[PDB]
């Protein structure tokens, strides 16, 4: 029996079976309701719209994320989630599949006691787990010694792992990633002259995040490169058939991870959290973590983002150790490829959670079997 | 001048009425303290 | 943790990856003495039966001057070793008169 | 070590030509390495004798290790009399404010 | 340790990889 | 003339005259700076906020301890703490009192020595000692023999003395305290949903820590009896009218000095650092470090400790002797008041560092004067 | 067959054959165990490491010394320790192969008849001494008369032998030797900053006290000639890439062992040790014990320990009479080849252990067959 992973993150759920390259179902994590009055009479009208429906209609819908900072709070809004990615994305039973679930670090326990009794009481398995997003990281690294910074759409945590052996006093966990980016540049697009204010135009703006952004080596050079010369602005074009061109706002976005004041927020940047989530550790293994640096998520899919963390970490670290960060091109998917690791593992198989352990432990037995 | 100024050598209650002696007083001041 | 094949090919080609200072001073220090190697050129029966011990000592003297390589292949690696340190402390030692 | 290297050189030398295909530009590479740290070492006897007759020492007796362990602790103190200077001043400084 | 020396003298990787080229 | 005692803890400076019972000033050692926009020109904008004036406008304020594990890391902050805690709480000129000062053992030289060179040059006061603050609970605590368990903000030491004589390799330092039961809070309080991650949030889970935490007598017993019933839990109020409910976090908190492995840490509690320290004396004495645990600092404040102190020391101890936890009731303040005491001593007159010596010896005097 | 030699000392258990130069396995005796929370499922997470795997992993692992000043105190770790050096390091079987241990004079009973009886029973042998640690280095020494002082990790121990005959009554031994000089300076690195605690930098602590500590000629004139210039100051490097520098901590640390004031012990130095050793025999082999001082373990191997033990005893003995100190250049391990020759003896082998007199005798030949 073929398992499954389901990464369910706050912008995107990644679902798919056991040893793939691409999660067989990579969709946002939306539901839309109508808003409008409905004038026309049949036509296949429907209350809800779950995934890429919701997002070919989403002129005359509300989209609402049911996950926000790692955290579920609309709970009917999920399971339309889970049932969606189980009977109409993926088509398979529950009732005959083993699920594993990533989960952020520091997620509040209540949320692991929902998520198990729905798992376990509406779309009931033989078995599920719910494991850490960096760890299968790590897995997908290839590796077992290193530091992984995980940033998906609304948790970047910092997860250090030596022969094995996590730190749990050194995970550090920030509420900041491409959610918050894509309403700063909601923000800053306005100076611009182009409003966005819909949660249908938050696609667009994460649109042109995607595309568009990049990170800068050097802050105070690229604002002197784009004030002096516009050779940095780039164009993008609407739907509606409107030309926009952006410059400096390209990499005043992604900043936001590098310096967490642009939207108001007292905590360090990226860098500093790897560098404080490195020094937490103990003296020896420090060295093995500079090498092994792995960013994950597609929060770091900028193509500057690997020079700059180096440029500061070499400035933070020093200068003895060689600092190396793993950066591939499969990052994006790759807390979903490090489930398939964990999934198809012989070693994994009496770790689950199963049907009569949760009937006479209740839905609390996920507290002291997961980390 | 300022070396001549700096490193040059320089020019050359009532009466506690008491019947006991000293020790038995500070003992027993000693052993008052603790309560 | 390799076949005794392995060890005599390698030392026959010189690669310098996993032979240091240490391994080769203790491979010089279990040199093949002269009855040892009057012995085993006496062996006319199978092969098999002697030991592993035997084995990478015909291995080795397969090899043609076996002793004049492990000396050189030692004195590379430390002569590396000794310019590595001594030759930036020099340059060091001219620059600071 | 160059004394080593020699040696060496003329040993392979004296051998077959599979050694010596093999071995004799690392050894030759090692030789004139050592001869140009032993022409940079007489460049620091050279230098050694222009600051015996720079600080007027015996060209003999002059030690350089001396000589710079002095410049070392003489620049440790340099260094602490320049933050107690500026300590002063700005004490001197926040008593008049 | 005598009935011992009496009795005596007588893939999760490839299969994972084969995978992930499916997508 | 008046002798001023000012104990720099790591988190609350207590400072105040000779003579007295009660410490004039306890106040947070914190420095706080502005981390947001200013619109409003004028009106006294200050660019830095010390004490309660810190603590009354922290939800705009980045709150900064100067003192971390009894080590000074800034010392121009802890020069605005020394400035507050002499012109503006006290009202006094340090240049006419002497000051007596507190310190921890094992304490870094360099401290000394720019504590020293700042109560002499900037803040130039007549005279100045550095003494331990375990000395200074002895003397409030009225005997002369007895081990000390002195356990403030950042650092737990254990220091015994027998008839007014200490052994210096019998002191041990732990750098586990109040602060970091405090992050521990943080982090398990993140469990039941309640988010708490900015430094003006850390006074909301110290008050919390501080009001409803207790040390259990067994812990497993109340783990059984949380997790069974829900007696334990206690509510409070939030500054933003939330209602919080806790349960075995009331126990869990103050546990990490029982059990430092909480928080990542390869050392023993504070019983067996106890243990171990009368053990390292010589053995005659050890009947009389029984009878007399002294506890000071205000981490030893929680109503269950002094039962499970007396009962982990029993444990350890043999049968043939009486444990008695010297616990008194207003053992929070009781290292400023044996410093009141230390500093009205008549035989103590002789033993100040004056500004002469100063002046003839460096700041070095203070390492071939002080213990 | 060929005899096993096996100074299982309290820090450094050096191992090897008979009849050889150099003691083949030389290991550190400590077992580590894990204390963090292994994530990592699969590849072979061991429970405890043993030798130079628990010094390559120590970053994540509790340290533990079996043997404490001489005195095995854990007796399981003292089992892997053993199996570690036979089955792992010499890759021998015992039941095969007579072994000659080492032993401090002045030990509890106790702990030799659990050496016989563990050594008997379960790594099984034909043949099994306990030897005295001084008469195998006067056996690597040459000669036959004189004095030996040994100061392995945990046991500095003063034997006099003349002619064959070693003094009982002049014996003497003092538990302190490196592991009290590593702890020491565990407790002074913190005056320059360094802050150490566990027991993974205890290591470290050890390597910077075998790579920089020297032994003092003169300890006042060097505290003098420190306190002035900083020419005595060296640097070290660190595994996480900070460099530290120390001062007078190089010739403080190895003052212990003619200064057992500075840790709280009342018992006199090494030299005072030597000399009373000397002066509690008989008058006529004194002047055969002061041209041969022999000195062995790895604590005598600071490079200027020599010249000062030879000043002090010249100091120390009349005037008229020569000292020399015999101090070869592999005092290091003179232990385990004075073990080598003595194995290689061809008298010593009728005063094996055998292994049907101690079936015979039971556990108690040890105490007459052995000193
Ligand atoms: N090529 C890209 N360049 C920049 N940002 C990207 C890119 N691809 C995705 N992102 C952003 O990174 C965020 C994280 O993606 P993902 O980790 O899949 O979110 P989740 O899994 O939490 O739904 C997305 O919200 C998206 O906006
Ligand atoms: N009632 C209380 N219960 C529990 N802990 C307290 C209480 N009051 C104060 N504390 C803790 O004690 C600390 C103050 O200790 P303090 O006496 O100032 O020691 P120090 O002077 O070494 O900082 C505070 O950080 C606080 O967390
Ligand atoms: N080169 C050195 N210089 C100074 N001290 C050393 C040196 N080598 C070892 N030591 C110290 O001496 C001890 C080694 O002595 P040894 O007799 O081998 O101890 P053991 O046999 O108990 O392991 C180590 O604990 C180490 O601290
Ligand atoms: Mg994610
Ligand atoms: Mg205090
Ligand atoms: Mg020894």
């Amino acid at each position: 029996t073929t398992a499954l992973v389901c990464d369910n993150g706050s912008g995107l759920v990644k679902a798919g079976f056991a040893g793939d390259d691409a999660p067989r179902a990579v969709f946002p994590s939306i539901v839309g309701r109508p808003r409008h009055q409905g004038v026309m009479v049949g036509m296949g009208q429907k209350d809800s719209y779950v995934g890429d429906e919701a997002q070919s209609k989403r002129g005359i819908l509300t989209l609402k994320y049911p996950i926000e900072h790692g955290i579920i709070t609309n709970w009917d809004d999920m399971e339309k989630i889970w049932h969606h990615t189980f009977y109409n994305e993926l088509r398979v039973a529950p009732e005959e599949h083993p699920t594993l679930l990533t989960e952020a670090p520091l997620n509040p326990k209540a949320n692991r006691e929902k998520m198990t009794q729905i798992m376990f009481e509406t779309f009931n398995v033989p078995a599920m787990y719910v494991a850490i997003q960096a760890v299968l990281s790590l897995y997908a690294s290839g590796r077992t010694t290193g530091i992984v910074l995980d940033s998906g759409d609304g948790v970047t945590h910092n997860v250090p792992i030596y022969e094995g052996y996590a730190l749990p006093h050194a995970i550090m966990r920030l509420d900041l990633a491409g959610r918050d980016l894509t309403d700063y540049l909601m923000k800053i697009l306005t100076e611009r002259g182009y409003s966005f204010v819909t949660t249908a135009e938050r696609e667009i703006v994460r649109d042109i995040k995607e595309k568009l952004c990049y990170v800068a080596l050097d802050f105070e050079n690229e604002m002197a490169t784009a004030a002096s010369s516009s050779s940095l602005e780039k164009s993008y074009e609407l739907p509606d058939g409107q030309v926009i061109t952006i410059g400096n706002e390209r990499f005043r976005c992604p900043e936001t991870l590098f310096q967490p004041s642009f939207i108001g927020m007292e905590s360090a940047g990226i860098h500093e959290t790897t560098y404080n989530s490195i020094m937490k550790c103990d003296i020896d293994i420090r060295k093995d973590l500079y090498a092994n640096n792995v960013m994950s998520g597609g929060t770091t899919m900028y193509p500057g983002i690997a020079d700059r963390m180096q440029k500061e970490i070499t400035a933070l670290a020093p200068s003895t150790m060689k600092i190396k960060i793993i950066a591939p091109p499969e990052r994006k998917y790759s807390v979903w490829i490090g489930g398939s690791i964990l999934a198809s593992l012989s070693t994994f198989q009496q770790m689950w959670i199963t049907k009569q352990e949760y009937d006479e432990a209740g839905p609390s037995i996920v507290h002291r079997k997961c980390f | 001048s300022s070396i001549e100024r700096l490193f040059s050598f320089p020019a050359a209650e009532p009466k506690e009425i008491t019947f006991l002696d000293a020790k038995k007083s500070l003992n027993l001041n000693i052993f008052l303290k603790q309560f | 943790k390799c076949s005794n094949e392995e060890v005599a090919a390698m030392i026959r080609a010189g690669d310098t990856t996993k032979f240091d200072v240490e391994v080769l001073k203790q491979l010089l220090k279990l040199l093949p003495e002269k009855h040892e190697i009057e012995n085993l050129r006496a062996f006319t029966e199978e092969r098999a039966k002697l030991a592993s011990a035997d084995h990478f000592y015909l291995l080795l003297l397969a090899i043609p001057c076996y002793q004049l390589r492990i000396e050189c292949m030692l004195l590379c690696e430390g002569a590396a070793a000794v310019l590595d340190m001594v030759r930036p402390k020099a340059q060091l030692v001219l620059a600071a008169c | 070590n160059l004394k080593k290297l020699l040696e060496t050189e003329r040993k392979v030398s004296a051998s077959v030509a599979e050694v010596q295909e093999q071995y004799t530009e690392r050894l030759q590479a090692s030789i004139s390495a050592f001869r140009a740290l032993d022409e940079l070492f007489e460049a620091i006897e050279q230098k050694q004798r222009e600051l015996a007759d720079y600080l007027c020492e015996d060209a003999q007796q002059l030690s350089l290790e001396d000589t710079f362990s002095t410049m070392k602790a003489f620049r440790d103190l340099f260094l602490r009399a320049l933050k107690e200077n500026k300590d002063r001043k700005e004490q001197a400084a926040k008593a008049e404010r | 340790r005598k009935q011992q020396l009496a009795e005596e003298e007588a893939c999760v990787i490839d299969a994972l990889l084969a995978d992930i080229r499916k997508g």
